[PDB]
């Protein structure tokens, strides 16, 4: 049994998987190899593999912002973008966001578009960031020692201190 | 849902100002970061400025920092962008955004064209 790698396939014989771009159309036998016949237009298959049909290339829509990168083939499918200065959401690119915020406890290190998204920073002790933006840097904590006055609240990453006499 | 109406772009001469204003529907405005940005054509989409929900803090790109001045009207919903000494790298279509950004998260645009038509 056990069967080769990229050739797999088991099923009373081993038989050889089908090339990327190809979809199955014959199981091989005793004295004949697998027949693989190739992806039709629009379609693609990317592994060796026992598919009998091919999948459809994403669409890059453009109301979501997105631009063809890679033109697909039928070995790979079509690879998208955004328009730029615009980022992508995930690694796929499903969609796009001008740039990315920095939530409470987080401040700014700016975005230039053209992979330079927000950089975010998360708050050294005395500094806070309430809020979540795009462009606020955190905030250094008030003072509580200028006009000699207590402490009263101790101030987090996300809450300034808050002071009494 | 949300509608982003940007207006007060025309043709004006350089060293002159504009006051462009977009106007919010379909969310509440108060509560969400603004940006201004602008799409020179054919060249690079460039960030102008941005402004908080409350309109105490705000931001300004090196290019547009001292000339132009970001405000909002909560009470009409209404963000404001006062442009002024302008200049040829000014033409640009101009629009607004809303917080968290998505390519849904912005208005139609508004042409700015600084020349001496
Ligand atoms: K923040």
């Amino acid at each position: 049994t056990a069967c080769r790698e990229k050739q797999y396939l088991i099923n009373s014989q081993c038989c050889s998987l089908c090339q990327p771009g190809q979809k199955l159309v014959s199981d091989c036998t005793e004295f004949t190899e697998t027949e693989c016949l190739p992806c039709g237009e629009s379609e693609f298959l990317d592994t060796w593999n026992r598919e009998t049909h091919c999948h459809q290339h994403k669409y890059c829509d453009p109301n979501l912002g997105l631009r063809v990168q890679q033109k697909g083939t039928s070995e790979t499918d079509t690879i998208c973008t955004c328009e730029e200065g615009w980022h992508c959401t995930s690694e796929a690119c499903e969609s796009c966001v001008l740039h990315r915020s920095c939530s409470p406890g987080f401040g700014v290190k700016q975005i230039a578009t053209g992979v330079s998204d927000t950089i975010c920073e998360p708050c050294p002790v005395g500094f806070f960031s309430d809020v979540s933006s795009a462009f606020e840097k955190c905030h250094p904590w008030t003072s509580c020692e200028t006009k000699d006055l207590v402490v009263q609240q101790a101030g987090t990453d996300k809450t300034d201190v808050v002071c009494g006499p | 849902e949300v509608q982003l109406l940007e207006s007060g772009g025309g043709l004006v001469q350089p060293g002159g100002s504009l006051r462009l204003s977009c106007a919010a529907s379909g969310f509440t405005f108060r509560d969400y970061e603004m940006w201004w940005v602008r799409q020179a054509p054919g060249k690079g989409l460039e960030r102008v400025s941005a402004i908080n929900p409350q309109g105490t803090r705000t931001y300004y790109a090196d290019s547009v920092m001292g000339r132009f001045t970001i405000s909002r009207d909560n009470s009409k919903n209404t963000l404001y962008l006062q442009m002024n000494s302008l200049r040829a790298e000014d033409t640009a279509v101009y629009y607004c955004a809303k917080l968290p950004f998505t390519f849904d998260d912005w208005g139609q645009g508004t042409l700015v064209t600084v020349s001496s038509a």
